[PDB]
């Protein structure tokens, strides 16, 4: 989730 | 280089809980909070049940849990579904964008119900007839756990030709489906009596049977 | 949530370069960039190895490319090589809890020649009507790679309800076999005028219709  | 460290299996009893753990490092895990829990059925995508240590996705089961303690985060499972069983991955940031993924847990509902197979025998479609192929199929479906024996019968007597038999797979209601198959000739068809597919399972044998003797 | 919409099988001989796609639908893959793609070789866990449309993360080999033209991205691998087989993914990270994943394909370096699949349909039975009763099945055969996208179709209109497919089994000829299933009122049956198996396979794609009649 990208996250990043 | 190395990843997140995750048991093979983690059963708990239908009703109770399962914990999964991932641990990793000083750098991954143990470093952020960016700790993504994932499920993914046999053979569906992966699908996020957990983002960011503890939050769900908004329609994720209320009874999927988070936790990060050192280099270790953990999903509890509570409220054992049957539906739960699947492989789950943990993953985290680590350093300068990049993303480790755990090994992944195999996750089994211990107590599931034993179910005998539904059994659909069907004839050679109409339309198939007209351009000269016969197929017969045997749906064997919504039987646990995953094992059947197909046989095929000609009037009471064995067909090992032209007979092809899926391996079973898990259904959305986590029972198995699988077919056995026979190709035949019209002649074939319109020749024999009867053809049964003879679907054994846990002891018990269930055989139907169909008949050229379809109005047309 | 949704799936992005993949390719069920994508197949190269060693060498060659291939593409896979993801089409999504504005609503995450549509002029929105956390598009990432995954390597999920057979039975250990996924790796990104395309983050953000076309960057890739540490070690992995410049082979793989990334792009995305508005609502569909793509992922290239160039000097397909044996340890290439795997299943890919696509995701997107919208803004919130739900990161979508797309569909999963299976890219297959070709070990024998390519086949689409025969598709075959079968009507509810009578007898199976006689029990107030009725299951359709679709039997998907004789087709290499083995991945395949099956869809449904009440009366022209898609039809998610009462179906299931199973996952490729390998026939006895390495050749695949697959089914798939909807199961339904019989007035549910009568309620239409017609029903269709659509069944996805690399560059053909195959609907078969069946209908409603009344023999008996």
């Amino acid at each position: 989730q990208x996250x990043x | 280089p190395s990843a997140l460290t995750q048991p093979p299996s983690a059963s708990g009893s239908l009703g109770q809980s399962v914990t999964i753990s991932c641990t990793g490092t000083s750098s991954d895990v143990g470093g952020y909070n960016y700790v993504s829990w994932y499920q993914q059925h046999a053979g569906k995508a992966p699908k996020v049940i957990i983002y960011e240590v503890n939050k769900r996705p908004s329609g994720v089961p209320d009874r999927f849990s988070g936790s990060k303690s050192g280099n270790t985060a953990s999903l509890t499972v509570s409220g054992l579904q049957a539906e739960d069983e699947a492989d789950y991955y943990c993953s985290s940031y680590e350093g300068s964008d990049n993303f480790v993924f755990g090994t992944g847990t195999k996750v089994t509902v211990l107590g599931q119900p034993k179910a005998n197979p539904t059994v659909t025998l069907f004839p050679p479609s109409s339309e198939e007839l007209q351009a000269n192929k016969a197929t017969l199929v045997c749906l064997i479906s919504d039987f646990y756990p995953g094992a059947v024996t197909v046989a095929w019968k000609a009037d009471g007597s064995p067909v090992k030709a032209g007979v092809e038999t899926t391996k079973p797979s898990k259904q959305s209601n986590n029972k198995y489906a699988a077919s056995s198959y026979l190709s035949l000739t019209p002649e074939q068809w319109k020749s024999h009596r009867s053809y049964s597919c003879q679907v054994t399972h846990e002891g018990s044998t269930v055989e139907k049977t169909v008949a050229p003797t379809e109005c047309s």
